[PDB]
RNA sequence: AUCGCUUCUCGGCCUGGCUAAGAUCAAGUGUAGUAUCUGUUCUUAUCAGUUUAAUAUCUGAUGUCCUCUCGAGGAC
């Protein structure tokens, strides 16, 4: 039922994600992972979006309860939202030259592929065929 | 006119500006969700159907107030489905004489679908209360969730499933007693209402 | 976490290599290809072949995205 | 409410049915909330043979009332994850 | 052992997309391809600061909130503000003297009002774009204000009616330097509102 | 928008069927998949026109189907393997002309993941256990018991994941009255990953491993492991105890061969290839839809070549080692993805492409003109008995259901002269297609 | 939540900052 | 002067770019800052390209071969 | 002469309206713009440190002829 | 008109009784973890080992031959 004031509770809670204190963030964090999976299967996916454009900056907290709230959020957004925009926020870090930023985000991935372990293979990217062994499929280029 | 939607491999949709006259072509509107769509079915002239390779109908719309001389700007996702089977083609055409403009989509597996745009608030709203009190009272036989199965590749948007509203129908008469009491009707009222939806075609 | 976790089809680490991850995912898609009735429908009837023959041509292109590691 | 250690069997779950005490009576096994009690808890093994027979899958009272997941952790369908019976390790 | 930023930009397709220590990544090539698709995320600048993630401002100050529109038209806040400056100048006695004898009817205005403001006056707000990413800044540079074209401010300062007085002169000076592939329309590229050029 | 989205015409193409005694009573029930909703049938053999009893939608993926009965019902219980984790055993109430679903087992998560139980099922031929393998690294058998009211008592299912083993195909085999095994195609994936340069990948080969449950003991142990020279495409199980001997049968291009539970002759019979055939020898003839038929005393198989004609294989057991199999072509039937042969005079073939075949048996099925190869036949192993196409002699087509599935396109429109317009889908595979114009009144 | 801008440091409790009077040292060191 | 923000602030390397005059600037804050300068602006009207996003990540005057009069 | 002295301004014309301006016309990289202790008002003066010569080259001959809060706004070169 | 004194008007600038001081009082945890005070902190030379996205950390010598009295001169 809450798909009524989702609208109303985003500037909310984007003003509250901007907030210096780490409770706020944490707090914001169970707010947009209850949200989430509350309104799943309505159409809410822009402001849940939107919401995760300031959650997925907080990822770099080292304090184990609000890095417990930012896995909890990014669980519910990858429920509500879909896998699609979870594995676009994660394939341009799962490969980062850092070990510490690389290791979260693999991760994130990691639990979103036990999470979506069906469902990443049409989300899957493009990638072409290398030097290594050939990658692209010609079973999905089939067209009966 | 003056617009070709194209669907590739990786984009679902990827309009281009048809300036045949100015002998220029400046991709006005591109995509974000990746699809490999093999249909194509526009309801206007900013909307674009695409049909996924694993059997997602999604009917995505350009944003309002978008500049056709312009480039990097995503269409949003109106709505998404899964059909359970791999959509082939689709139409925006009325499958049946009078009644309801619909858009037709046939798939792969042999399955033809009809999805009837409800113009009515309160019937929508009504379908939405049945359906939810359908997704508890009767569960899938295969014990798959009817909202996991419908939105197994995107999450749904919009989109009402009338299998189950079939299947409301053939239930126990206990269980459309209780299903009635829940939807504050009657269940002779809601059978009438699910013909009156399958007459409007 | 979790030894089973890291033990899940889909896992991997920090210091999990791109072959490894590529070929993960494209024995991953063949799974999901020889899993879906209609992917397979869409894969097999397109060509000219029989369904239980493409089946056993996706069980050896399962074996086959192993086929040069690095 | 929750605790960073205390993982519970991550075993294939069986016929067993869990059991709650009354001093943590009403909360979800997994993310400790008190909305929506749709799924029944198993308890895959020998938690429930032997000694253990009726027992709490928290704490560790004596149980009196059947355990349930809540429909949140059902939405991403984490009941599957396994026996949720806490094993002081 | 790892090749350069040049060898990285002839690979790639994208130069722009190379980090300045993507080169000595394991994978520098599959993180170049990886970056340059159209659905990407930079990473945050935080992995590179010292200083923690939105924690160093320690100085400034900042309005409290800024409610909508329907929540305001229900003028909650008047009343609010109203019992809270009435609740400041009581005394504890008379604190415990109104929990012990309470006062009820405070606000009590209707139901239909909110019923109307949750439904009725329900308004989409504005939701930024799926590869947005909020930083320690990214609340002032909204221009993004074409260039090319000058604010209204300036237009109603200098009493440009919508004819500048330096749009001539910045017609017959063609396009500045500093931004020439800027296009002012009407003068250059012959303008809706105050934005007349891109 | 609002959509509420209505399927006309539904999806009849069956990816896989069973067959038995489901129904509750001597009437012969057929369950075929055709997608998303699940039919059984229960036609009259007397008619020969294939009537779909009733249909049950289940909204999912179902990756394994088979059906059991336990130990004297006459009801054989449908154990369906879907996306979902939960494995739903169920029993057909013809009462209400319905499936009701007896017992529902979660084991993992939804979705055809990779590790994710489901992909094949089996059952014990004794009613004993019934046994979910995934794809790769992950099996379970769970013992299926009968309770105080006849009840199927469900239990928790042991363990029986290995690191980097894919499963081919798997069967439950046929142990009589003691504990109940099962045999799997295994193929290893350790050594392939492990080694760059391939040689472990062509060294690689598909395994029989037989496993006995042992029900006594409480834990499952893998009995037999036979490496196999030949890829698994398929397997079959003869039928043990009184129709013949215990074992299985391998099926690959042009080699067929057959091992029982011990020292048997690997009696690696060719297949029966066309006389003069067109198609090309570099195709492989394998038995793509296998259906083993056990009568009172004898039994048989019938296999499916490359041309689509349905052979019929004798059972020369013998009572000591597999020796002959008679693979004469039975009859010519369409391109079918799945055949099965019911008693009563019934055999019905799901048509992959165009309209499945509901045939009448009325012969025994050694009413075929094309000629016969056997097991115990030497040959030079180039060449087998030359079958020539026969025409529908043993087995008789009375019922033709006309499927849709393959779709290529479709268009509809009001151009005829009908009370409804007319929907013209032009589909098909191969020469077998067609352009189907429907119209209502 | 109290903040002193010429040391730039946050106080939980006011007797934080009325503690805070090195000051002194922060305060030449912002001087120039 | 402190040394401690010298010591973390990246000050303690100097990195030279050839095409503003070979200048070694303290610092790789400076360095990534050249692609929006003054005088290393000029160097890069000097190589022969224009300043777009693909300019911004060069550092080396055989780059100017891979510029933007290299394909259309 | 990247710096340039942009005066002949108001109290309405502030240092973002200059900015404005600057993205409108040419861009400055930095702004100075000091204030009294005890008045804190904008002087209409400010040195905006442009990103290249030329664009304080056009501030000064070209954008030296609008009309700032009133006032004509003249930019020389510092 | 300048100067000193006196007086008045107007503008910012110090300004609540008595009695026995009238009398009396004033209580929470424990386990983890985070944040903020306060203290200690950071200029010797290139190169190499380790480390790191990179820094930081990190272990080792900090111009040679002869002569005179850390200093100077000589083919160097
Ligand atoms: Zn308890
Ligand atoms: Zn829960
Ligand atoms: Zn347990
Ligand atoms: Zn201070
Ligand atoms: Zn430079």
């Amino acid at each position: 039922m809450g798909k009524d004031y989702i609208y109303a509770v985003t500037p909310l809670l984007e003003d509250a994600l901007m907030d210096r204190d780490l409770v706020h963030r944490q707090t914001a964090s169970a707010v947009v992972q209850h949200m989430s999976l509350g309104v799943y299967g309505f159409g809410c996916e822009d402001s849940l979006n939107h919401l995760l454009n300031y959650v997925w900056p907080n990822v770099f907290e080292t304090s184990p309860h609000v890095i417990q709230a930012v896995m909890g959020a990014l669980e519910g957004l990858r429920v509500a939202i879909g896998p699609c925009r979870m594995l676009q926020y994660c394939l341009q870090g799962l490969f980062h030259p850092a070990r510490k930023v690389r290791d979260v985000y693999w991760k994130i991935y990691n639990s979103i592929y036990i999470g979506s372990q069906d469902a990443l293979i049409a989300h899957y990217p493009r990638i072409y065929n290398d030097d290594k062994n050939t990658y692209i499929r010609y079973e999905l280029d089939y067209i009966l | 006119g003056h617009r070709v939607i194209v669907s590739d491999v990786q984009e679902s949709f990827i309009w281009v500006r048809y300036k045949r006259n100015e002998n220029q072509l400046i991709i006005f509107a591109d995509d974000t969700y990746p699809r490999w769509v093999t249909t194509a079915s526009l309801l206007d002239y900013d909307t674009v159907a695409g049909a996924d390779k694993f059997g997602n109908i999604c009917v995505v719309r350009l944003p309002p107030n978008t500049n056709d001389e312009v480039d990097s700007q995503k269409a949003e996702v109106i709505m998404n489905y899964h059909v359970g089977e791999t959509v082939l083609s689709l139409q925006k055409t009325t499958l049946i004489p009078g009644g309801s403009e619909s858009l037709v989509y046939t798939t792969l597996s042999g399955g033809i679908g009809i999805l009837v745009p409800f113009t009515s608030h309160e019937d929508h709203d009504f379908f939405q209360h049945v359906e939810m009190h359908l997704r508890s009272e009767h569960p899938p036989l295969c014990g798959r969730d009817h909202l996991s199965f419908r939105s197994y590749y995107f999450p749904v948007k919009n989109v009402i499933d009338g299998d189950l509203c079939e299947q409301f129908n053939s239930m126990e008469p206990n269980k459309q007693k209780n299903v009635s009491e829940e939807l504050d009707r009657t269940p002779p009222e809601v059978s009438k209402k699910l013909e009156d939806i399958r007459t409007r075609y | 976490l979790e030894h089973l976790q890291s033990k899940y089809i889909g896992t991997g680490h920090a210091d999990t290599t791109k072959w490894e991850w590529l070929v993960n995912q494209h024995r991953d898609s063949y799974c999901s290809y020889m899993g879906h009735f209609d992917l397979l429908n869409y894969f097999a009837i397109a060509e000219n072949e029989s369904k239980a023959r493409v089946r056993f041509n996706l069980m050896e292109k399962m074996l086959q995205p192993c086929g040069p590691p690095a | 409410k929750h605790h960073p250690d205390l993982i519970f069997c991550r075993k294939q779950a069986g016929v067993a049915i869990g059991r709650l005490c009354e001093k943590c009576d009403g909360k979800c096994v997994i993310c400790d909330s008190y909305v929506r009690p749709c799924t029944l808890v198993r308890i895959c093994d020998e938690c429930n043979y032997g000694s253990y027979q009726g027992r709490c899958v928290i704490c560790g009272g004596p149980g009196v009332s059947d355990a349930y997941y809540c429909k949140e952790c059902t939405i991403q369908e984490k009941d599957r994850d396994g026996c949720p019976k806490i094993v002081n390790l | 052992n790892r090749f350069t930023v040049a060898e990285l930009k002839q690979l790639v397709a994208r130069p722009d997309v190379v980090e300045m220590h993507d080169v000595t990544a394991q994978d520098p090539k599959l993180l170049v391809h990886l970056k340059a698709t159209r659905n990407s995320v930079p990473v945050p600048r935080h992995w590179c600061f010292k200083r923690k993630y939105l924690q160093g401002k320690r100085g400034i100050e900042k309005p409290p909130f800024e409610l909508p529109d329907f929540i305001k038209r229900t003028g909650i806040q008047e009343m609010r503000e109203a019992l809270q400056e009435k609740e400041e100048q009581k005394t504890m006695k008379s604190k415990m003297r109104e929990k012990v004898r309470p006062k009820m009817g405070k606000i009590d205005i209707d139901y239909q009002k909110l019923h109307d403001a949750f439904f009725k006056w329900q308004t989409k707000p504005k939701l930024t774009i799926h590869g947005d990413l909020y930083y320690e800044g990214k609340e002032f540079e909204t221009r993004l204000k074409k260039p090319g074209d000058l604010s209204d401010e300036l237009r109603i300062s200098l009493g440009m009616p919508v004819p500048p007085p330096w749009l001539i002169a910045m017609q017959r000076y063609g396009p500045p330097p500093s931004y020439p592939n800027l296009k002012i329309p009407g003068l250059n590229s012959p303008l809706y509102g105050d934005v007349f050029g891109t | 928008m609002f959509l509420y989205n209505l399927t006309l015409q539904r999806a009849t193409g069956i990816s896989f069927a069973i067959h038995g005694n489901f129904s509750g009573t001597k009437q012969q029930e057929i369950v075929v998949s055709r997608g998303k909703i699940l039919e059984l049938l229960r036609p009259d053999p007397n008619t020969g026109k294939v009537h779909t009893l009733l249909t049950v939608e289940v909204f999912g993926v179902i990756r394994s189907l088979m059906a059991f009965r336990l130990t004297g019902g006459t009801k054989d219980y449908i154990v369906v393997g879907s996306d979902s984790g939960r494995i739903v055993i169920l029993e057909y109430q013809p009462s209400k002309n319905m499936f009701e679903k007896i017992h529902q087992e979660t084991f993992g998560k939804s979705g055809c993941r990779r590790i994710v139980p489901g992909q094949f099922l089996a059952v014990d031929p004794k009613g004993r256990a019934v046994m979910i393998s995934a794809i790769e690294k992950q099996k379970l058998v769970y013992i299926l018991n009968r309770d105080a009211a006849a009840r199927l008592t469900i239990s928790s299912p042991l363990e029986a994941h290995k690191a980097n083993t894919l499963v081919y195909h798997v069967v439950g085999v046929d142990v009589g009255f003691e504990n109940p095994m099962f045999a799997c195609l295994e193929m290893d994936y350790e050594e392939a990953d492990n080694d760059p340069t391939g040689e472990a990948a062509a060294n690689t080969q598909q395994t029989l491993t037989f496993y006995e449950l042992d029900l006594g003991l409480n834990h499952v142990v893998r009995k037999y492991s036979e490496p196999l020279e030949e890829h698994g495409n398929f397997l079959i199980t003869v039928p043990g105890g009184s129709d013949g001997p215990s074992g299985v049968l391998i099926c690959s291009e042009n080699y067929i061969t057959y091992k029982n539970f011990g020292d048997q002759p690997d009696i690696r019979c060719p297949i029966p290839r066309r006389r003069n055939d067109l198609d090309d020898p570099e195709r492989g003839m394998i038995f793509v839809c296998s259906a083993t038929h056990k009568t009172k005393s004898m039994f048989f198989f019938l296999a499916q070549t490359e041309q689509g004609d349905i052979f019929k294989i004798t059972l020369e057991t013998d009572e000591d080692m597999v020796t002959e199999i008679r693979l004469k072509y039975f009859d010519t039937v369409p391109v079918a993805a799945a055949m099965c042969v019911l008693k009563t005079g019934f055999l019905f073939v799901a048509s992959e492409f165009g309209n499945h075949y509901l045939y009448q048996i009325a012969h025994l099925g050694d009413d075929d003109e094309e000629p016969e190869f056997s097991s115990a036949m030497p040959l030079e192993e180039g060449d087998t008995f030359f079958f020539q196409p026969r025409p529908l002699k043993n087995l008789v087509l009375v019922d033709e259901l006309d499927s849709l599935s393959p779709i290529l396109f479709c268009q509809i429109a009001d151009l005829a002269n009908e009370d409804t317009p007319q929907l013209y889908v032009a589909c098909g595979r191969g020469p077998r297609s067609s352009l189907r114009v429907l119209r209502h009144g | 939540s109290y903040e002193c801008k010429l040391c730039l440091t946050l106080h939980n409790n006011e007797g934080s900052y009325l503690a805070h009077t090195k000051h002194q040292t922060n305060l030449a060191r912002r001087a120039a | 002067i402190p040394y401690w923000l010298y010591k973390l602030h990246g000050l303690n390397i100097n990195y030279n770019c050839e095409i503003c005059g070979n200048y070694t600037y303290r610092g790789p804050k400076a360095f990534q800052r050249h692609f929006a300068e003054w005088r290393h602006a000029h160097g890069m009207r000097c190589l022969g390209i224009p300043n777009t996003a693909h300019f911004a990540n060069v550092t080396q005057i055989e780059d100017a071969v891979s510029l933007w009069a290299k394909l259309k | 002469d990247a710096t340039v002295y942009v005066g002949g301004l108001d109290e309405k014309v502030s240092e973002p309206l200059l900015w404005e301006l600057f993205l409108q016309a040419g861009p400055v990289v930095n702004t100075h713009m000091p204030k009294d202790r005890v008045t804190g008002q904008h002087q209409g003066y400010g040195f905006v440190e442009f990103l290249s010569e030329e664009d304080a080259d056009y501030a000064i001959k070209i954008m030296n002829m609008i009309k700032l809060y009133g006032k004509p706004i003249r930019v020389n070169k510092a």
